[PDB]
């Protein structure tokens, strides 16, 4: 026997983050939860109170 | 009847013009034609980690 995983793709919008060497380090889905939608609008990973 | 399809402003690919090449000059206001990309400026040695 063996093991292998399978998923599927969908059209989404992401917020990729590049470091100083040009390599992707983190990303945020823009349609997962209310908090993630705020980050995409502000285009920042840190949200102040308000 | 002969038909043909084109595509522009993409990744640098083949099927290009027959113009002759030239040399490289640095630290001088010069025009460049790097495989479709057109403009003017001052070319200098970079240090980005592509
Ligand atoms: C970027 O690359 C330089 C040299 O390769 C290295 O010194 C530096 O730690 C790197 N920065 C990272 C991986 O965040």
């Amino acid at each position: 026997a063996a093991d292998y995983y399978v998923g599927y793709l969908q059209p989404r919008t992401f917020l990729l983050k590049y470091n100083e060497n040009g390599t992707i380090t983190d990303a945020v889905d823009c349609a997962l939860d209310p908090l993630s939608e705020t980050k995409c609008t502000l285009k920042s990973f840190t949200v102040e109170k308000g | 009847v002969v038909v043909l399809s084109f595509e522009l402003l993409h990744a640098p690919a083949t099927v290009c013009g027959p113009k002759k090449s030239t040399n490289l000059v640095k630290n001088k206001c010069v025009n460049f034609n790097f495989n479709g990309l057109t403009g003017t400026g001052v070319l200098t040695k970079s240090n980005k980690k592509f």
